[PDB]
């Protein structure tokens, strides 16, 4: 399988905390 | 002999048989009884010295148990399998198209440890197909046989190969399990030892050694004598046990860095856990025997261990080092040599039981996965075992095996011998084995270990040569799966009637003598030296002092079919194979008759085939009829046997049984009371005895052709009944349900004259090709007729029928009498497929006589097509007026090396006309060896000449010279076996005497009725516009490449063009040519074949600009 | 080694931009037909499934670009579209081929010209012809040579 | 052994250009500047917009 | 094999001589099919 | 025909592919499940690849050979023999 590139590329951004979602 | 009803067939045998031929079908019945753990097998195992034996299904259930969820909070355990009575009888299963099976029940103990509860009740595991008596499975009405599979057994196999690169003898070893991954070792040309796990990239052995925890000191201590391992250790960079795991782990997981716990436990899980690796109880035995480990006890373990892997590595190193004998700490000394994978000491036989057991295991594994998944998501302490055990996957696996597996083949019911030889067939192909297009020559060549275990003569002559064979007459299957054969034990020059069954590898430890070697009256060898087999398979002379085993009988090496051929010595193996193969193709004749000259097998092969009916208990026949026989037993019980009449076999051959007993006759238990198709008085009868004259005749018998007397057509000597089945189903469609009716659109009243009220052809009516068998119609829907058709229908005014005719019609080139109809209707709650409403099957029987082109054959591999049938008066006749029934060409005998047919011809004449040796002043010298029973015999006296103990060449001459005078008081055939025949056409006697005798000839089933094809115009395929053929009416012949080469070589252009374009593919040109022919006009020019246009379109669809220009 | 290809493109006048596709052709339906067998069960060639994928991933892309999704999504969509086209032309040239139903690879366009089955191997092996028959032979000694 | 059919049926009629259906051609132009022709029957009622090749 | 078959087909081969003849019989029967393949190969190339 | 002198194979540009086609496939569907008819713009469209029935339109408005070569104004299907479905080609303009 070659879906690993997408998983890697999306893995370079960290998850949001509860207070960042409202700000965004 | 034991068989009570044997006709008195005098025998020429001179050697006393110490062992009786075993049950020829035991290989199937014993295996199946082992699978289900029948009480007979359980008692027999105890009689063999075993303790606490476990059946095949019990083994699977015990392996499955205990189902334990992680954290160990509960468990489940299956046990105690039980079988109830079969749902329906075999005859009813065949008639109604069901599967002959019995319900299966087990008990399931569910244990809840966190509360201590225990529950259990019977669980229904489904219908299990059952092997009927005589060894077959009834699946969906059809009869099927599961052929045993010959497969290389799990174990350790060392091999050595010399390489011209350095002229060194490199060594390698493979450890192959019955389950799990593979493991192998090898020694490279650079003086190093390598390891390959699961066929991955080569790695040094020291990596594996240090993975298990070995260090420098242990390797130096144990293997320090070998330079190669020391060099590998020196070159290896590994330092520390964890370092080896560091190297190993990333190979299987490139992206995940290793962790100590998982990396260390990976090796144990991969190999050293019975969960994922298994030797299957036979690889363990072979490894113990070879490496000398753990001998002397029934090891329950089946997983790889540390000691055995290092032992295998050390064995490889010593073998390279040059040792001839080796010992292991805590083990026993063993010899050192490479392993031959073709030896039957290494190849085992999966019987039917194991083949079924594997699929049962797979189904129960799926069931286990489902149960362990679903037990985590249900109420605890309120669940019940019957509410979560799902039996669907196991039933599905069982259904798939009997339906689609390559081994579950259609029963070969061509004749009793065909079925008998099919049941005990060995197949090297199929899943888990080899394939037809691979394995080259090595797997299929004969090998010295085949003696007495697998017949070397009988085998398919096509591409499956050697891949398919027949079990020997005396051979039996070992419980582990190996083939055993019996031998007599001989002590210090005297034989002893204690018979031991030896496996293939144990025979090589002894020297075995021939069965025919003479012995004194006391059993002592009379010769000083005897011809024996050696451990290497060679045949050599040896002093009588050194022998330790002896063959049971000369027939030990031949199969059932090969044992039928008389004078087998005088026929070359190439033609003996053909003779053995043809007997399986003989069709049953209307009245069968046993051969005058035959073999003692002809009797047993008939009884063991299961086609005849035998009395179960001693008694007196009370009532006899063409349909049933009622017998009153001496114990007061009454038995009734129903005789199947004119039943259609798998290949269309009639299978009529007939009684041979009279009311009031007393019959011993096991006595034959009704013949099968190809049997007479209990003896098999595949062909006919008839008078043959060996001479060329006007060229009509040129090139293997045969000439027959018209008598064989007048008196139904070679007539046979054939039965065909025609099936039609009425289903439903979007426009409504299609129906079966007598009335159908636009058919003459005469056509539907022989149709019942329900639209089926009346039983007993004569049917000819194109006649209506079942009247059927389907809704038509939109018509929108053309204006011409509209005008025509206005001219007569006939209605536009709402339905279209799709009636079942007799195929082209068929005819016969309608002998039966079987009808299924969904309105009666039948098991018809989904969307089906009605099914009708009509049986059409015909009475085929021998005609031109029908293939005839003998028992010695001589066959040919009947080139001419002449009237009786044209046949050559003996001086007494008897015409010869058949004439065979002389030029075909001497060069084909099948002279045994001449011996059979002479002995047949000797049998037909009685003989009386003139014992007036003592027995003649040539007759000194004959038994007293053979001194005289009346006319039409059957004789037996076993395949390797039959009449000698010297006794045939005397018997020919002592034949009794004929009816008129004169001898027709001289001592040389020749007679002065008279020419039937010119009347003059032939200038020289001609060999005449009685020969047994067979009518082969290779009738060309399904091989004669003709096509002017017919169906065309949907995808490729070319005609179809080989699987439907009006098939087209394939004009191959070499035929195109011949066309081009002739310089023939127009013929090739019309063959390739008009006749085959030019869609527009076909209709034009047809109308040109019909109207009498000259044929037009061809067009462009559809193939080329499709090629251009295909190339264009692939982004290639292809065009034609000038 | 390079000069051979470079001159091959340097000659014949035709441009080298043909190696990049702004549009792809569709084979006529009857060469990839859908046929209903007796009983109503349908049978269909693999091609009309491969094309379907190319039609899907293309359309989604034409949708995804319209709303201006981030490049992390648009580039993945483009990669998917190109992989689908590559599988349509030569299935298995990428690596592990697409399988669809069952566990068998789907036949691409190239597979109809490449293997034993095809219009370049099977076409030269001749064709079945009408006005033909077959039968066993016996010796006729009374026949004249013609 | 088994049979099927395409999504349509065949017609055996023969006639040729000796029968003429009165037809006229409409002209269309697309966004990119390409132009196309479409033959319609003389019953006309030609549409204002057409999906071209 | 260093031991010849000293019995003709008229006399009748013994059990073991007949057994050893099967090696050659089977070898030839299994070989012929592959043997035709090389001739076909050469003929195809010569025609091409 | 049959006067062919040579057959040449060369690279095909987007213009050639667009010239071969009679129309582009805009939707993935093939045939409707109920009426078993080719769909409006699917892989089996009659407007693109030709009629399914000889000299008959998809909508049945024109079903006579007199209309040979006529394009149905209602749905654009050409009146011609169904054999054209073995020759007509389409294309897919991809983003
Ligand atoms: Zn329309």
């Amino acid at each position: 399988d070659s879906v690993r590139a997408y998983l890697k590329q999306i893995g370079k951004v960290a998850l949001l905390n509860a207070e960042e979602e409202v700000e965004l | 002999n034991s068989v009570p009803g044997a006709p008195n067939r005098v025998s020429f045998a001179k050697l006393r048989e110490p062992l009786e031929v075993p049950g020829l079908l035991d290989v199937q019945t014993d295996s199946f009884e082992w699978l289900v753990g029948s009480d007979r097998w359980r008692q027999a195992a105890i009689d063999r010295g075993e303790e606490n034996p476990v059946g095949g299904l019990e083994e699977v259930l015990a392996e499955l148990s205990p189902i334990e969820d992680f954290s160990g909070s509960m468990s489940l355990s299956f046990s105690d399998p039980r079988f109830d009575e079969v749902k329906a009888s075999v005859d009813e299963c065949k008639d109604k198209d069901m599967t002959y099976a019995a319900p299966l029940f087990v008990t399931a103990e569910f244990i809840n440890n966190n509360t201590g509860e225990i529950k259990s009740q019977t669980v229904f595991m489904g219908d299990f197909p059952m092997m009927t008596e005589k060894g077959t499975f009834i699946i969906n009405g059809t009869e099927r046989v599961v052929v045993s599979q010959l497969v290389r057994s799990p174990g350790v196999y060392f091999d050595e190969t010399i390489d011209k690169s350095t002229e060194k003898t490199l060594h390698s070893v493979k450890v192959i399990p019955g389950r799990g991954a593979w493991l192998e070792f090898d020694v490279d040309k650079r003086d190093t030892v390598g390891v390959r796990i699961d066929r991955k990239r080569r790695q040094p052995v020291t990596v594996l050694l240090k993975a298990l925890g070995w260090t420098n000191e242990q390797i130096v201590e144990r293997f320090g004598f070998s330079e190669i391992m020391m060099g590998t250790l020196e070159k290896d960079t590994t330092s520390g046990t964890d370092e080896a795991l560091l190297d190993i782990y990333r190979k299987l997981r490139p992206g995940e860095p290793p962790t100590k716990e998982s990396a260390q436990t990976l090796l144990e899980n991969l190999f050293f856990k019975e969960k994922r690796y298994d030797l299957a109880r036979v690889g363990r035995y072979k490894v113990n025997k070879k490496l000398g480990l753990n001998a002397g006890k029934p090891i329950t373990s089946s997983t790889l261990t540390e000691e055995d892997v290092v032992a295998t590595i050390e064995y490889l190193v010593r073998l390279h080092e040059g040792q001839t004998s080796m010992t292991v700490p805590g083990g026993v000394e063993v010899p050192v040599e490479v392993d031959d994978i073709d030896h039957f000491g290494n190849r085992r036989l999966r019987t039917v039981g194991e083949l079924i057991q594997n699929q049962i295991r797979v189904g129960l594994s799926r069931m286990e996965r489902v149960v362990r998944e679903r037990m985590t998501t249900q109420d605890v302490e309120a669940i019940t075992p019957q509410t979560l055990i799902n039996i669907r996957p196991v039933v599905a696996a069982i259904k798939e095996f009997f339906g689609t597996s390559q081994l579950s083949q259609f029963m070969d019911q061509n004749n009793p011998l065909s079925g008998l030889t099919h049941k005990r067939r060995l197949s090297a192909l199929g899943p888990g084995g080899l394939s037809r297009e691979r394995a080259g020559l090595e797997v299929r060549d004969v090998h010295p270990s085949h003696y007495g275990r697998m017949c070397p003569i009988e085998t398919p002559e096509g591409p499956n040569i050697g891949l398919i064979g027949s079990l020997s007459v005396y051979a039996r299957v070992n419980p582990f799966g190996f083939i055993e054969t019996p031998y007599r034990k001989v002590e210090n020059g005297v034989v002893t009637d204690q018979i031991d069954y030896l496996t293939a590898d144990e025979e090589d430890r002894h020297v075995v003598a021939q069965a025919n070697s003479p012995t004194d009256e006391n059993g002592r060898f009379t010769e000083d030296r005897v011809m024996v087999r050696k451990k290497g398979g060679e045949v050599e002379f040896v002093s009588a002092d050194q022998v330790d085993y002896m063959d049971v009988s000369p027939r030990q090496m031949v199969s059932v079919a090969t044992a039928m051929i008389p004078f087998l010595e005088h026929d070359d193996a190439n033609r003996a194979l053909m003779g053995a193969n043809m007997q399986r193709q003989a069709v049953p004749l209307v009245r069968s008759e046993a051969p005058l000259v035959g073999t003692g097998m002809e009797l047993r092969a008939a009884i063991d085939a299961g086609d005849v009916v035998v009395a179960d208990k001693t008694g007196v026949i009370e009532e006899v009829s063409a349909d049933y026989i009622t017998v009153m037993a001496d114990d007061g019980t009454r038995q009734s046997y129903r005789l199947r009449k004119f039943a259609r076999s798998n290949h269309g051959t009639c299978a009529n049984q007939r009684p041979i007993v009279d009311a009031g006759q007393r019959v011993e238990a096991g006595q034959v009371i009704a013949d099968g198709p190809c049997t007479q008085n209990g003896e098999m009868a595949l062909g006919k005895n008839l008078l043959v004259a060996i001479m060329p005749w006007e060229g009509h018998n040129y090139e293997d052709a045969i000439i027959l007397s018209n008598r064989l057509v007048e008196e139904d000597v070679l007539t046979s009944i054939h039965i065909e089945e025609h099936e039609i189903d009425a289903r439903d469609t979007k426009l409504g349900a299609e129906e079966i009716t007598r009335d159908i659109p636009n058919v003459s009243d005469e056509v539907l004259a022989d149709l019942d009220e329900r639209g089926i052809v009346r039983i007993g009516a004569e049917v000819r090709d194109g006649d209506i068998l079942v009247g059927k119609v389907t809704p038509k829907g939109e018509t929108e007729l053309t204006p011409e058709e509209r005008l025509l229908r206005a001219i007569f005014g006939e209605k536009a029928r709402e339905v279209r005719d799709t009636s079942l019609k007799v195929p082209h080139g068929e005819s016969g009498k309608v002998i039966g109809i079987r009808v299924f209707s969904r309105e009666d709650d039948d098991e018809l497929p989904a969307g089906v409403n009605e099914l009708v099957r009509v049986y059409v029987a015909q009475k085929r006589k021998i005609s031109d082109g029908d293939k005839l054959a003998g028992r010695h591999g001589n066959k040919g097509v009947i080139g001419k049938i002449l009237p009786v008066e044209d046949m050559p006749f003996l001086p007494d007026g008897t015409p010869v029934d058949i004439i065979l060409n002389t030029h075909g005998v001497p060069r084909r090396m099948n002279i045994g047919q001449i011996l059979e011809t002479h002995l047949g004449w000797v049998a037909k006309a009685g003989w009386n040796i003139d014992v007036a002043a003592g027995v003649p010298d040539w007759a000194s060896k004959l038994p007293e029973e053979l001194y005289s015999a009346p006319a039409d006296s059957t004789v037996a000449t076993p395949v390797f103990d039959g009449a000698q060449e010297g006794e045939l001459a005397g018997l020919l010279g002592s034949t009794l005078p004929n009816r008129d008081g004169e001898v027709m055939v001289d001592a040389d076996g020749k007679s002065t025949l008279f020419d039937g056409r010119s009347g003059e006697p032939f200038p020289y005497p001609v060999t005449v005798g009685y020969m047994y000839i067979l009518k082969l089933h290779h009738l060309v009725d399904d091989k004669i094809h003709a096509r002017s115009t017919g169906p065309y395929s949907m995808i490729t516009q070319q005609p179809l053929g080989g699987k439907a009416q009006f098939g087209g012949q394939r004009f191959g490449e070499m035929e195109c080469w011949a066309m081009q070589a002739y310089g023939a252009a127009y013929t090739l063009q019309e063959l390739l374009t008009i006749k085959s593919d030019d869609t527009v040109g076909r209709v034009k040519v047809y109308e040109a022919i019909v109207k009498g006009e000259n044929i037009p020019e061809p067009g462009i074949p559809e193939s080329f246009k499709v090629l251009l379109k295909e190339l264009q669809s692939l982004c290639l600009n292809v065009e034609v220009l000038s | 080694k390079r000069l051979k290809v470079v001159a091959a493109f340097q000659q014949s006048g035709n441009s080298p931009m043909g190696m990049v596709l702004d549009a792809v052709p569709v084979i006529p339906p009857e060469l990839r037909p859908m046929v209903q067998l007796d009983g109503g069960r349908f049978a269909t060639s693999d091609l009309n499934d491969l094309y379907r994928r190319v039609i899907n991933r293309n359309n989604r892309l034409k949708r995804l670009i319209d709303l201006g999704a981030p490049e992390i999504i648009v580039n993945n969509e483009k990669r998917m579209l190109q992989e689908s086209v590559d599988a349509l032309f030569d299935n298995g040239r990428r690596g592990r081929p697409v399988t669809g139903p069952g566990n068998r690879p789907l036949k691409s366009l190239s597979d109809l010209l490449k293997g034993k089955q095809g219009r370049f191997r099977q076409n030269l092996l001749g064709k079945r012809v009408d006005y033909s028959g077959r039968s066993v032979i016996v010796v006729g000694p009374q026949l004249k040579l013609h | 052994v088994l049979r099927g059919s395409r999504l349509g049926a065949v017609s055996y009629e023969t006639d040729r250009n000796h029968d003429l259906a009165p037809r006229q051609v409409a002209r269309y132009r697309t966004d990119n500047g390409e132009e196309f022709d479409v033959p319609f029957a003389d019953d006309a009622e030609i549409p204002g917009t057409w999906l071209c090749r | 094999i260093p031991r010849p078959i000293k019995s003709s087909f008229r006399e009748g081969l013994t059990v073991l001589e007949y057994f050893i003849n099967t090696h050659g019989a089977r070898k030839g029967l299994a070989d012929t099919a592959l043997r035709t393949a090389d001739s076909g190969y050469l003929t195809r190339r010569l025609v091409d | 025909v049959n006067f062919f002198d040579e057959l040449r194979i060369g690279l095909a540009t987007a213009d050639d592919i667009r010239n071969w086609s009679y129309g582009e496939v805009k939707k993935p569907e093939t045939i409707n499940y109920r009426t078993l008819k080719p769909e409006k713009d699917g892989l089996f469209c009659e407007k693109i690849f030709g009629p399914t029935r000889d000299w008959e339109c998809y909508c049945g408005k024109y079903k006579r050979v007199r209309f040979k070569g006529i394009i149905c104004e209602r749905c654009g299907v050409e009146v011609t023999r169904a054999k054209v479905r073995r020759e007509r080609m389409g294309h897919i303009e991809l983003a």
